[PDB]
């Protein structure tokens, strides 16, 4: 039996907003604010591909 | 002239209470509250990630 879900939750970060974490525990290791042209400014450091 | 003045003023010289810049002490940083439990929440949930 296969079912696809869309779960929408709220995460969480704190400053200096390095990484957010859902509800569920996923601990993301991504700025909620890099846009792709501010790496320098913001942390990102889950898998590039 | 030459004459001896009597000195009759009984002195009253209260030296004013100099002022106090009261510290904010610090005992335990921030480091130390953080690191006094044996079991840390963040950790957790990125072993469970
Ligand atoms: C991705 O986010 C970064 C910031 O993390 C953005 O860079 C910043 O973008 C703003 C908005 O354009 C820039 O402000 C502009 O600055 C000049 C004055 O220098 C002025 O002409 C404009 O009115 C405007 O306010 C800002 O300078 C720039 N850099 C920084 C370090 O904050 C970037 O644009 C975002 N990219 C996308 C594609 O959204
Ligand atoms: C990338 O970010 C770093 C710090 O996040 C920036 O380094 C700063 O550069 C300014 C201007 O040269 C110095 O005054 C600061 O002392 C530097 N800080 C640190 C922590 O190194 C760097 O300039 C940024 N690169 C850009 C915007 O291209």
């Amino acid at each position: 039996n296969l079912n696809c879900m869309v779960t929408i939750t709220t995460a969480r970060s704190k400053y200096p907003y390095h990484f957010f974490a859902t509800s569920t525990g996923d601990v993301v290791d991504i700025s909620p604010f890099y846009n792709g042209t501010n790496r320098n400014a913001s942390y990102f450091g889950e898998n590039a591909d | 002239s030459s004459i001896s003045t009597v000195d009759s003023m009984i002195a009253l010289d209260i030296d004013p209470l100099e002022n106090t810049d009261f510290r904010v002490l610090e005992l335990y940083s921030q480091k130390e509250l953080r690191s006094s439990n044996v079991f840390d929440l963040e950790e957790i949930m990125r072993e469970f990630n």
